[PDB]
């Protein structure tokens, strides 16, 4: 909207075409990461970590 | 007993099955019925002249060869020369009414009966006749009610010198001198009846037929038309059992039984219209294709909550089949790319096709605990706006409006201008330059310094908290 | 002055039939296609069940085609696809319609139990269905020929009848015929016709059924509805977003069942439209019409036919009637009941440090709850630039916010609730106290009111947002404002268990202990003696005390004396404020005395002193109890030394009786009962042996030789004090426990000879199992019985609220002590306390006005009556209150959590119903809880007695015809009464006596219908309260008789006319209406006459059935029937009740809202 558009103009941030869906720790539960698994569809390239 | 399946099975069970000969009985009647109306249609002069007026529009590139004829009884060339024959037979028959005409008016019909017209055009003729005949009846009822009901004259003597005329004045002004009790009463309405006769006798000019002939033709036509439907209806009733036997195949495909047999019944209706017993095809084995055509064409079309094109369905069906041999053959079941090779197409479309193919799940599907907790109760609104945002929106105006009164009256005007702030749309910087009479680069410069003026803090400390 | 047009704040509601043109008014377009969404681009297909043209934009303020995407553009209809760009919200509002080819019947007016269309036409249902399925032809407007207007013909018969008469007679079939009938029907002409026939033929069989129809018809006439509208031309379609197609994860879709239904009706409708232009044969278009009729029915209410099932899923698709309907009535208002923001919950714990007005609230819970407040307070002082920065701060949890939260928390009550909310104390307001940790801390004294044990029960918290909600919580729902049960005036904040063992162990005395005999100046130096270890808590001591008495006129006298007491009671005196005497604390202070202590403190000094008092009692109770070091060891449970000997002697008796049965001296049945009695008697012996030994056997010495007092043994102190345990439960620990009962209920003739201090062997435990499981089952079921009962109760009362001040009637009921067969099962003082006098009461002598006319009888007044010998008092009751549509404050009583007379506007019906229902858990499975329900259901017993119908001499007439007639003969009045009574039932009635009307003409129970009819209103209400109160009091449950009286008043709300002049003679109707109406004739219009009525007795569940508001009835009754039966009459709901105002979501026309509704209700019928 206009005032948001002014906001980006003043603080000069390029508003991305992508939205943040990242999985984040629920509020208040806190622990140590003991494992990670990556399941991938057959045919998509496994990323570095995977 | 309710359950419309039962009251149908029993309403049709009354109609008795046709004998192998009996099928032909009704069918002969059909031909007879239609041929009567065809002959009844051939006898209309305006019906001829209209086709003439229509073909001159075809040769004038005002229509296409497909929008008038479907071909006759016996090509652009062939079409051109056949119409000339019609035009030829018309102009002889036309001038001979000096009685003896009868012999030639019979021939004008013959050429006209070879033409099988596109159904739409045919209907307009039929429409035009009855519309023209309503036009006659309108005038017929006016002259009677203004005489019989208003001026109090009996219909017994009103029809005596009528038969044969109902146009000229023998009945209107010459029946008033018979000195009957109802005779002298006819003078009062004269102005109103005789002026409306214009359209009545004009019909005999347009149609070129006296009000005498005008009734007979489309009356016989009505009889034939009526006759046709009678026979056709009769035929359909005999074959309902067939539709049921065919529709019993398609039950759970996702449409109701009675949904099926009704769509199938229509298929049976189509079959009667196009059937010819002269081809020696048993009517039983001929309609099956039409009924079956109707069932599937409907099931494909309307049986889904998300309607999908036909080829998509057929695409889908092949896939189930393939999974079958390969199901036990591969011992578990084929991989998402296995049937892909089996199928012609790009094979990654399997995934795309597989998505739209799923049927939506009932939002009332009871989930866990059975506690009337239902799936739909768990579907959150994503189009809503949480108040913690809407609150910051009401605030962001107050933020930006304040910082804009902290600037020069022109910087606020210029910045509210470059953006949509409290104004419909925003303005290209060229438009803004013209508004100020001081234009172009000048304005572009001021904007820069403005953003620069709110970048450093004192100003900057309040608006920064908006970013995350 | 101009009326209005746009949205004002509406009052009342109206319901009626919908015209086809009326349906078109709502409709913004015709749904012409079964299509939903495009199948690729998921956009709605124009024009189908989901349509931007008919209904609304998919996304906010944006055209569908995309030509107008700008937020400025609003009233703009896109030229490409007409879509006025406006919020997507309108896709939830705008309706639509469908134009049906053929008319279609509305299943609700067809299939609700009294088929409305059937009896509107006075035509049978099965026939109408026969006409609808095209299974026969029906006549309409027969003319003068051969045939009735409503007569039905078959195919051939119609043909036969037609050859004779072609025209001037008309018959159709199917829906169009029924619609033609309804249209042709002239109600006015028919009404007149019906009026004559009532008078002409005189027969009860005839005019009974006859009169029912004419009133109904004219109701429909005056209503404004036209009969034709029961047949649907146009069908409205519900807004798309109320039956959404919304996507899910994995790209799959989910949708409401209505689409499948709506789609079907459309397809079939459309197919039928096609079949008309194709001139299909009759047999098909007929079949298509039936299929369309079935399809519409499946849409509206599925299940009145075959119950169509949704596509590919066995489960039947849910129709519109099932969306409203449910269990029970509406889901919206049914428990539960709508989810609510600003709430939470967690496990609860103690927190004795808390004052009674506050509660421990976890730090994080308070943070997430007050989140909007914190934002506003944070940006009020400028610690956060803006709300966004504030959000980040509490999300960052900067340390600075904690001080700000203590500000926003301070004066701001929170509501605490437990799971089975029964009485109003199930919700109470508290002041928040910030607590590290995730557990809720709850003031111990309240754990009784909540029935909240600590076994892991969880409580829910609610934040009172609006200012009015904060002040409602503080001045009504606050903890400190309810310390007294509204069920009975006794304090519900009574210290519970740990505290009373503290105070019991504190004020108690042994014979010889440190400090015995000495004397002290005052309690201050008494504690100084104890705390230093010089004096024992219990030792006999004289100390100087200063007590106070306000016995002057509102004024405190002081008195000092030497009281003979102990050290503990001396120490305890420090807490007792001012005007209480030392007598209250000079005793041993059991749990019973410690509540009546609190009661007196409240009834004397008021509220404020009582609250802080209660706090102090708890603090000192816990403290000294902790000092006491009370514990329980295995040697604390003392078995009688004589137990084994008692068992053997009783073991000898069975062998005596056994020898008698083998030798035939006694019968088998006689054996069972004999043995059971001696074993039972044995149990009492062991119980009362160990009780004597356990209680006093502590035998101790002071200076002299020996002496013995009440035991200081641990387990005894608990039971004597009232802390925990009872002689019954103790008996199971030390003495033998009971004789269990086999599932059959036949108590076993070999009891459980062991106890818990010893071991139970295999058989004894296995036999013990049944009692436990049936106990749990019974209670778990008794849980269910109670809930339903309170439900039935609140449904019949509810809307009852204190409205007027004084109805000004001298009328009331006579209050005497209950005197059940022995001595005083309940005194007079409890029965009359807090009520208001009907008339002044005299001494035993006269020319003495004790209590002057109507006066609240409080504690002094009841004692002044008790000083004197006063044996009987007449009291205004809610059953006698002259106020119509409510209770006059004087007729009810004072009772509340406050002692003052009941305020104007309190909703008493609910608190009455809640108070009766809540204790119901403790009743048994004649007797018990189902017995209570029979009373409230008015249910006639199986073999009732019969009462003299009229006074005068009676005799027997005719002879055993399976009934032998009884003839009563009044002296002056008419004789004619002879009732046929089966004579094989034992009579009582003296065959030769004059019987007062209402005497016992036989024995056995009596129907309360009689008592009302023959004996009178006061008699039956006295009967109910005393019988139902018998049940509760037998369990030790205190329920003031008031609450039961209000339920009773609701049972008899309706009455049946006798005389005439303006009303319906035989009509059952509200005595409220009648009484206000006969006042409208005694001086108004014609006297006319009249009319005399007869009060009727309705059971609670039947009386709740009749409710003026249909929205209320649609809640708890059968919804379909309510809406139909209401929709025909065009009934206009004025709200006014509670149930309905909750539904529509406005102020309850009671309590705080009562001022409002009152101010609005009067604005009405004015100008
Ligand atoms: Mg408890
Ligand atoms: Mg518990
Ligand atoms: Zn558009
Ligand atoms: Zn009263």
């Amino acid at each position: 909207t206009p005032e948001e558009k002014l906001l980006r103009a003043i603080f000069g941030e390029k508003a991305s075409d992508v939205k943040d869906s990242s999985l984040r720790v629920p509020n208040g539960v806190s622990g140590t990461v003991i494992d990670v698994q990556v399941f991938t569809r057959d045919g998509v390239e496994k990323d570095k970590r995977a | 007993t309710t359950d419309p399946v039962r009251m149908y099975m029993r309403e049709m069970g009354t109609v008795e099955l046709l004998t192998r000969e009996g099928e032909i009985d009704i069918a002969k009647r059909i031909e007879d019925g239609i041929n009567q109306v065809q002959c009844s249609v051939a006898e209309y002069p305006e019906a001829i002249t209209y086709l003439l007026e229509q073909y001159d529009r075809v040769e004038a590139e005002e229509a296409r060869l497909s929008d008038l004829i479907t071909g006759f009884v016996d090509d652009p060339e062939l079409a051109r020369e056949k119409f000339a024959e019609l035009r030829a037979q018309y102009v002889v028959t036309r001038d001979t009414i000096k009685a003896t005409a009868q012999e030639e008016i019979l021939k004008l019909s013959e050429v006209f009966k070879q033409f099988r017209l596109v159904p739409k055009q045919f209907d307009y003729l039929v429409n035009s006749m009855r519309v023209m005949m309503d036009r006659v009846r309108t005038q017929e009822r006016l002259i009677m009610k203004l005489c019989v009901e208003q001026c109090k004259m009996p219909k017994k003597n009103f029809i005596t010198l009528f038969t044969g005329n109902e146009t000229s004045d023998t009945w209107f002004n010459a029946a008033i001198a018979m000195n009957k009790p109802w005779s002298e009463k006819l003078h009062d309405v004269s102005e109103e009846v005789h002026r409306a006769l214009q359209k009545l006798q004009q019909i005999e000019e347009e149609t070129g037929l006296t009000i005498e002939q005008v009734k007979d033709i489309n009356r016989r036509m009505s009889i034939g038309e009526a006759k046709a439907r009678r026979a056709k209806k009769e035929m359909v009733e005999a074959n309902l059992r067939l539709v049921i036997s065919i529709a019993k195949k398609y039950t759970n495909r996702g449409l109701q039984f009675l949904d099926l047999i009704q769509e199938g019944n229509i298929g049976l209706m189509k079959a009667v219209d196009k059937f010819e017993y002269r081809r020696g095809y048993k009517f039983s084995t001929y309609a099956t294709w039409w009924i079956r055509q109707a069932i599937t064409r409907s099931i494909a079309d309307q049986a889904r909550t998300i309607r999908i094109p036909v080829h998509m369905i057929e695409t889908i069906n092949k896939l189930n089949r393939i999974s079958r041999q390969m199901l036990q053959e591969m011992g578990r079941e084929p991989t998402p790319e296995e049937l892909a090779e089996r199928m012609l197409m790009p094979e990654d479309k399997i995934r795309k096709v597989l998505k739209i193919a799923k049927e939506p799940i009932s939002m009332e599907t009871p989930i866990g605990d059975d506690e009337d907790s239902h799936l739909g109760d768990f579907i959150e609104d994503t189009t809503l706006e949480l108040p913690l945002d809407s609150a910051t929106t009401e605030s962001l105006r107050a933020a930006t409006h304040d910082v804009l009164a902290g600037l020069t009256a022109r910087e606020a005007k210029v910045l509210r201008m470059r953006f949509g702030i409290d104004m419909n749309t925003d303005y290209t910087l060229e438009e803004v330059g013209k508004q100020f009479d001081v234009t172009r680069e000048r304005i572009r410069q001021i904007e820069a310094k403005a953003l620069r003026k709110l970048r450093h803090p004192s100003r900057s400390e309040v608006l920064r908290s908006f970013l995350d | 002055l101009k009326a209005q047009t746009k949205t004002e704040e509406f009052d009342a509601i109206k319901i009626a039939l919908a015209s086809p043109d009326m349906i078109r008014s709502w409709s913004f377009g015709e749904v012409k296609k079964p299509e939903t969404i495009n199948y690729r681009t998921f956009k709605p297909e124009r024009d189908g069940l989901f349509c931007a043209r008919i209904f609304g934009p998919v996304k906010d303020y944006e055209c569908l085609c995309g030509k107008y995407k700008r937020l400025k553009h609003r009233g703009v209809i896109c030229e490409k696809c007409g879509v006025e760009v406006t919020q997507t919200k309108v896709r939830r509002e705008r309706m639509g319609h469908i134009e049906l080819a053929s008319p279609t019947a509305h299943i609700w007016f067809l299939k609700s139990l009294p088929s409305r269309i059937g009896l509107l036409l006075d035509m049978p249902l099965r026939d109408i269905e026969r006409v609808l399925y095209f299974e026969s032809y029906v006549v309409i407007e027969g003319g003068m020929t051969n045939l009735e207007r409503q007569q039905i013909l078959t195919e051939e018969q119609y043909l036969d009848a037609l050859e004779e008469f072609g025209d001037e007679f008309d018959a159709k079939m199917g829906a169009e015929a029924i619609q033609a009938l309804l249209k042709s029907m002239d109600l006015e002409q028919e009404c007149e016709q019906l009026r004559e026939e009532l008078n002409e033929t005189n027969s009860e069989t005839k005019r009974k059924k006859l009169t029912k129809r004419i009133k109904l018809l004219e109701a429909f006439v005056q209503s404004g509805n036209k009969p034709e509208w029961m047949i649907l031309t146009v069908l409205p379609v519900l807004p798309p977003d109320l039956r959404p197609l919304v996507p899910l994860d994995g790209g799959r879709f989910a949708t409401s069942d209505l689409n499948d239904l709506y789609r079907r009706v459309i397809n079939r409708n459309n197919r039928l439209k096609r079949l008309l232009d194709l001139a299909a044969p009759d047999i098909i278009v007929r079949n298509e019409k039936r299929m369309l009729q079935e399809a519409v029915d499946a849409l509206l209410d599925n299940g009145r036919r075959g119950r169509a099932i949704t596509g590919s899923n066995k489960r039947p698709l849910k129709s519109l009637a099932d969306m409203i309907k449910g269990k029970q009535g509406r889901f919206r208002q049914n428990l539960l009941g709508k989810r609510v923001d600003y709430s939470g919950r967690s496990v609860i714990t103690v927190g004795p440090y808390l004052r009674l007005h506050q509660c421990g609230l976890p730090k994080k819970m308070a943070l997430e709850l007050f989140k909007p407040f914190i934002y506003g307070k944070l940006e009020l002082r400028g610690l956060a630039t803006t709300i966004k920065a504030a959000k980040k701060m509490v999300e960052r949890e900067e340390a600075v916010v904690w001080d700000i939260l203590d500000e926003v928390i301070r004066e701001h009550p929170v509501l605490l609730n437990r799971a089975p909310t029964l009485h109003r104390l199930g919700i109470q307001a508290f002041e928040p106290v910030l607590i590290e940790g995730k557990a809720i801390q709850l003031h111990p004294l309240v754990c009784a009111a909540y029935n909240a044990d600590f076994d892991g029960d969880q409580m829910a918290v609610h934040v009172p947002l609006t200012l009015e909600a904060q002040l409602e919580a503080r001045a009504l729902m606050m903890s400190t404002n309810n310390i007294l049960s509204p069920a009975n005036g006794e304090p519900i904040i009574v210290p519970s268990q740990d505290v009373v063992l503290g105070l019991y162990y504190m004020t108690r005395d042994c014979v010889n202990a440190k400090g015995e005999g000495m004397v002290l100046t005052g309690p201050k130096e008494a504690e100084r003696l104890y705390r230093s270890g010089l004096a024992s808590l219990h030792a006999r001591v004289k100390v100087r005390i200063t007590e106070y008495e306000k016995d002057a006129n509102g004024e405190l006298v002081a008195k000092t004396s030497l009281k003979d007491t102990t050290v503990g009671r001396a120490i305890l005196w420090m807490i007792v404020p001012k005007g209480l005497p030392y007598s209250i604390v000079n005793q041993a202070l059991g749990k019973k005395a410690i509540s009546k202590m609190l009661n007196t403190c409240y009834r004397i000094l008021g509220l404020k002193p009582t609250v802080i008092f209660a706090d102090q009692i708890m603090y000192t109770g816990f403290a000294y109890a902790a000092r006491s070091g009370a514990s329980v060891g295995i040697d604390d449970m003392v078995i009688p030394e004589k137990k084994h000997e008692i068992i053997s002697e009783a073991e000898a008796e069975v062998a005596e009786i056994q020898e008698q049965f083998q030798s035939g001296l006694v019968t088998a049945g006689e054996r069972y009962n004999k043995v059971i009695d001696i074993w039972a008697a044995a149990n009492d012996r062991v119980s009362k042996a160990m009780m004597d030994n356990l209680q006093t056997e502590t035998v101790i010495n002071r200076d002299g030789q020996e002496e013995k007092q009440v035991s200081f043994n641990s387990i005894y102190m608990m039971a004597d004090s009232g802390a925990r345990g009872s002689a019954a439960q103790i008996r199971q620990l030390a003495g033998m426990r009971g004789l269990m009962a086999k599932p059959d209920g036949s108590i076993i003739e070999t009891p459980i000879t062991a106890n818990f201090r010893e071991g139970l062997n295999v058989l004894q435990y296995f036999i013990s199992t049944h009692g436990a499981r049936k106990g749990l089952a019974d209670t778990a079921l008794k849980t269910a019985n109670s809930g339903y009962l309170t439900r039935r109760l609140v449904d019949v009362a509810q809307d009852l609220v204190v409205t007027e001040d004084d109805c000004g009637t001298h009328e009331g009921i006579m209050m005497t002590p209950v005197i059940e067969g022995g001595d005083v099962k309940e005194p007079l003082r409890d029965r009359v306390l807090g009520r208001v006098t009907a008339e002044d009461v005299l001494k035993p002598g006269t020319a003495d006005i004790l209590v002057p006319r109507n006066t609240l009888l409080h504690e002094q007044w009841c004692d002044l009556l008790e000083e004197n010998s006063v044996d009987a008092v007449k009291v205004r009751s809610v059953v006698s209150c002259d106020t119509d549509f409510g209770v006059c404050a004087h007729c009810y009583g004072r009772d509340l959590a406050r002692g003052h007379i009941i305020n104007k506007g309190e909703a008493i019906g609910v608190i009455a119903a809640q108070s009766i229902g809540e204790p119901g858990t403790q009743l048994t499975m004649t007797g018990g809880l189902p017995r209570v329900a029979d009373l409230f259901e008015a249910r006639r017993p199986k073999e009732p007695a019969i009462l003299a119908e009229i006074s005068g001499i009676v005799s027997f007439g005719k002879e055993t015809k399976g009934k032998r007639r009884l003839v009563i003969t009044p002296v002056d009045g008419s004789d004619p009464y002879e009732e046929m009574i089966p004579k094989w039932r034992q009579l009582n009635v003296f065959e030769g006596e004059r019987v007062e009307r209402g005497d016992v003409i036989s024995d056995g129970p009596e129907a309360p219908h009689d008592i009302l009819r023959l004996r009178g209103v006061h008699a039956v209400t006295r009967y109910i309260v005393n019988e139902v109160q018998d049940v509760y009091r037998l369990q030790g449950v205190k329920i003031n008789d008031k609450h039961i009286e209000v339920i009773v008043r609701q049972m008899l709300r309706k009455a049946t006319i006798v005389n005439a002049g303006s009303s319906d003679f035989l009509e059952g109707e509200q005595v409220e209406y009648s009484r206000v109406k006969i006042a409208n004739r005694e001086l108004e219009a014609n006297g006319k006459v009249g009319a005399t009525y007869s009060r009727d007795l309705l059971g609670i569940t039947k009386a709740s059935l009749a409710t003026e508001s249909f929205i209320s009835a649609a809640s708890f009754q059968e919804t379909t029937r309510v809406l139909t039966e209401a929709a025909v009459a065009g009934k206009r709901d004025e709200l006014r009740g509670l149930k309905e105002n909750v539904i529509v979501g406005r102020l309850i026309p009671a309590g705080t809202g009562y001022a409002y509704h009152q101010d609005r209700m009067r604005r009405r019928a004015a100008g």
